[PDB]
């Protein structure tokens, strides 16, 4: 019932698959091995959501995990609950995309797309009540970017109603490790903008300042950065897994942050987080939930929502609490910063409840909200784009996969009227 | 034999369910298992339980429900509960994926395929009682699930079923205090099937039921439980007579016949006077002039919106208890003589009172005080046009910048829809406007 399946593609999109799946078992108890260890039976009233059943009452991951850089398989079972995937979902190609967006999406792409396609295919007739897939990428890489769009065009094109949620780690020019990084995000998001059903962004130079200003973290790794886009993915979700008070699915998510379709892109962020030395002083309560989840820097991603203005914006609570006490603080948010919210939206803010914290937790939020901030973080690629375009860098690396200056320009042209939507829409008044 | 067979939509409709359920069990003794423990063998109780509860014909009594979700969270929740064995398990539908607060999406793509099934299962019920009054529909105008099914549903009752009766208890979207963008869009719909096809609506706004709770329970941090057991008291005293035996009997059917003047305006505030703290209650003398008094105070009305504004068409009061008829009479007299509170001159005799000797139970858990008198008013007044026309202002908002119309639309909802039920709604809140001035 309301199956998800989960699809981590690249070498970002595994770790993160593989992050996400620990805590998703840790939060489902189970164990490597595959059985289960929890306590709590709730933990198996909806454990399908995630994993199928196999002979022995093993359960396996519905994920779906692919790459270019065959190395990555070895990645992804090296680190804990690696064992779990079942090894017919791997798929994997030899070259490799190296950064390349084109090569991942024309060249190479293609010839992985028939596999996963059926693996895909596969996975959801094997499931009844679709709730749609998640899947997980990263855009600054080649395979990542490429072949998850391709792929995405291809599901989208075969199932056109089920939710096709996105968390995509668009690059900062802040980080910048690559340099091909602009393409390869602008011709991501051309065609994100076109097949997503909604996209979350994640900003690893975001990742650093929480796991700097909030955590104190002397050494943060990429583990870190993934342990942290893991306990949002789930905090998305969580409603789908446990009762409640007040449900919402992901779906109900998707109609309250989507005005119009074009719009389809949030900045999440989780609640609860705090330094081990600050733990013990600041009390944990409902109200200093909604200010940490809603400052400015408790983003995951770059752009400041002050220079924006909230579209709509939602907020998951996970464990028991007083809805009225949630409830206020939502109404009490609205009506301060009046100016940080849309006027022509009357309340412009979806709550939820779920009353299973997790664990090792009492509460904790997972905050979606939908900005105009963002069009700030497309602006940045957006320029970046088009000083790397005007001289034709690198662009020889492109066309000799096939494909066209046309591209380009329309997918650059396609993010300035994506650009320009969301600028309007901050602006327009009611 | 005064049969009420209950209905519950949507999340917010099966935990009012929940509640109400646990009262009625309460009431009647009722163990879990469904079997009514004989008590001192005196005499079997019987024609109580009747009402709300059907008799197998072995000792099990399955109460006379159909709870209706798209969701099969809420209501496996219910079957993993004190009460799994109560219910017979058809009654309790569920489906696969909900409409997400889609009020076109549970009205066309998703309901119309359970609908079926819940018609089923009310024919069955229907040719299990016989004199049946009427039907109570809780849900929650403001989700897509509630505001969908429950038009369905009230739609296919109407043509189904003839002048019976249809209450409808509607968890409105709060003004101030919202939960979801898109409550306007569903709630505006659901209202204008429900102006067709109900007879009684009382509102409900969570906001309001918050209010009264922290002023007179100073309950600081309530819940949905709180609010979900005051709203189970409230139907208790709506049907109290129905069961218990006192002075006067209101059956159900007897509110569509006075409260309601105007087929159009049927839309109901409601209050419950006394509602103290257990520790409160000490210092309280509660004469029925105190209960009379408080239930027409503005802030304990149920749903939010100050009758000061507007004008009592008709009120009926439902007392339980150590009740008085002659204090009674005082009490209205009274409040008649009141200024702050007003009658529409065109109808002089704005009281249909009843008057049952069952004091109200105390539920265990609940924080309520335990009790010998108790009140329960149903008002049509004039005041609910301002929160149709606030409903009216942020809908307009939203409309007139076309928001969210493309979810609606990609479920096969021509979107004249919208335009059609906000002119109802113009019109209606024209109509209240209207029969709000005096004659000439
Ligand atoms: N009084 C009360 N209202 C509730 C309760 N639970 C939910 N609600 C109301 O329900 C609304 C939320 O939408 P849902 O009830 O979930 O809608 P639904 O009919 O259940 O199905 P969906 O639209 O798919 O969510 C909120 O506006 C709440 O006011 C409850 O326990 N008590
Ligand atoms: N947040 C985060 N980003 C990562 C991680 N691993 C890689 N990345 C980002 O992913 C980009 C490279 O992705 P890549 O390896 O090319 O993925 P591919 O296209 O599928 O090969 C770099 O910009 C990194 O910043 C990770 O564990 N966490
Ligand atoms: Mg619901």
């Amino acid at each position: 019932m309301r199956e998800i399946v989960h699809i981590q593609g690249g070498q970002c999109g595994n770790q993160i698959g593989a992050k996400f799946w620990e805590v998703i078992s840790d939060e489902h108890g189970i164990d490597p091995t595959g059985t289960y260890h929890g306590d709590s039976d709730l933990q198996l009233e909806r454990i399908n959501v995630y994993y199928n059943e196999a002979t022995g009452g093993r359960y396996v991951p519905r994920a779906i995990l692919m790459d270019l850089e065959p190395g990555t398989m070895d990645s992804v079972r090296a680190g804990p609950f690696g064992q779990l995937f079942r090894p017919d979902n791997f798929v994997f190609g030899q070259t490799g995309a190296g950064n390349n967006w084109a090569k991942g999406h024309y060249t190479e792409g293609a010839e992985l797309i028939d596999s996963v396609l059926d693996v895909v295919r596969k996975e959801a007739e094997g499931c009844d009540c679709l709730q749609g897939f998640q899947i997980t990428h990263s855009l600054g890489g080649g395979t990542g970017s490429g072949m998850g769009t391709l792929l995405i065009s291809k599901v989208r094109e075969e199932y056109p109603d089920r939710i096709m949620e996105t968390f995509s780690v668009v690059p900062s020019p802040k980080v910048s490790d690559t340099v091909v990084e602009p393409y390869n995000a602008t011709l991501s998001v051309h065609q994100l903008v076109e097949n997503a059903d909604e996209c979350m962004v994640i900003d690893n130079e975001a990742l650093y300042d929480i796991c700097f200003r909030t955590l104190k973290l002397t050494t943060p790794t990429y583990g870190d950065l993934n342990h942290l886009v893991s306990a949002a993915m789930s905090g998305v979700t969580c409603c789908l897994r446990f009762p409640g008070q007040l449900n919402s699915d992901l779906r109900k998510l998707a109609v309250n942050l989507i005005p119009f379709p074009r719009l389809h892109f949030f900045m999440i962020g989780f609640a609860p987080l705090t330094s081990r030395g600050s733990q013990q002083y600041r009390a944990l309560t409902v109200p200093e939930l909604t200010q940490q989840m809603f400052d400015a820097k408790n983003m995951m991603c770059a752009a400041d929502p002050r220079h924006g203005r909230y579209l709509t914006a939602s907020a998951l609570f996970r464990g028991r609490m007083s809805t009225k006490e949630v409830d206020e603080q939502m109404l009490n948010v609205q009506n301060k910063n009046s100016s940080y919210f849309v006027e022509w939206i009357p309340n412009n803010i979806k709550s939820s409840i779920c009353d299973i914290p997790p664990k090792g937790l009492k509460m904790a939020v997972t905050f979606v909200g939908n900005s105009t901030a963002i069009q700030e973080m497309f602006k940045r690629v957006a320029e970046q784009f088009t000083a790397m375009f005007r001289r034709k860098a690198f662009l020889h690396w492109y066309t000799g996969e096939g494909m066209d200056e046309m591209e380009f320009t329309e997918a650059e042209s396609n993010m300035n009227d994506l650009v320009s939507e969301y600028q309007q829409y901050q602006d327009a008044t009611a | 034999m005064r049969e009420v067979i209950s209905i519950h939509v949507g999340q917010g409709g099966i935990q009012v369910g929940n509640a109400c359920w646990e009262l009625f069990c309460l009431e009647h003794g009722i163990q879990p298992d469904g079997q009514m423990p004989s008590d001192k063998t005196i005499g079997g109780g019987d024609d109580a339980f009747n009402t709300f509860f059907s008799e197998t014909g072995a000792g099990k009594h399955v109460p006379r429900a159909v709870f209706l979700d798209l969701e099969p969270t809420v209501i496996d929740e219910v079957r993993t509960g004190t009460y799994r064995q109560l219910f017979h398990p058809e009654q309790l539908i569920s489906g696969k994926e909900d409409a997400a607060n889609n009020f076109a999406r549970g009205h066309y793509t998703i309901g119309k395929e359970i609908v079926d099934l819940c018609l089923d299962r009310i024919r069955k019920l229907a040719d299990n009682c016989t004199g049946l009054q009427g039907f109570l529909v809780f849900n929650s105008v403001g989700g897509g699930t509630g505001s969908g099914l429950g038009s369905l549903l009230l739609e296919r009752l109407s043509v189904d079923y003839g002048k019976k009766s249809k209450l409808g208890f509607t968890i409105y979207p709060s003004p101030q205090v919202s939960t979801a963008v898109v409550e306007p869009y569903n709630s505006i719909l659901s209202t204008h099937s429900l102006l067709e096809h109900t007879d009684v609506a009382v509102m409900l706004d969570n906001e309001a039921i918050y209010d009264i709770c922290r002023r007179n329970l100073d309950i600081e941090r309530p819940t949905y439980t709180n609010l979900n057991r005051l709203i189970a008291q409230v139907i208790s005293s709506l049907t109290a007579s129905l069961r218990f035996d006192g002075a006067l009997n209101v059956d159900i059917t007897e509110f569509q016949t006075n409260l309601v003047p105007y087929p159009r305006i049927h839309f109901m505030l409601s209050s419950y006077a006394p509602i103290i703290s257990a520790e409160k209650a000490y210092h309280e003398q509660l004469s029925v002039a105190e209960i009379t008094n408080s239930a027409f105070e503005p802030a304990n009305m149920m749903a939010k919106c100050d009758p000061r504004h507007g004008k009592y068409m008709a009120c009926s009061m439902m007392y339980r208890g150590d009740v008085v008829p002659k204090d009674v009479n005082a009490s209205i007299a009274t409040i008649k003589t009141k200024r702050t509170i007003q009658f529409v001159d065109w109808c002089p005799t704005g009281f249909k009172v009843g008057i049952n000797y069952q004091p109200p139970t105390v539920v265990p858990g609940g924080d309520l005080a335990k009790v010998m008198r108790a009140v329960c008013m149903i008002s049509n007044s004039t005041a609910i046009a301002e929160v149709f026309s606030r409903l009216d202002h942020k809908f307009d908002l939203m409309y007139a910048k076309r928001a969210f119309v493309h979810w609606y639309v990609g479920e096969g909802m021509e979107e004249g829809e919208f335009s059609e039920a906000r002119e109802d709604l113009a019109a209606l809140e024209k109509d209240y406007e209207e029969v709000g001035i005096e004659t000439a």
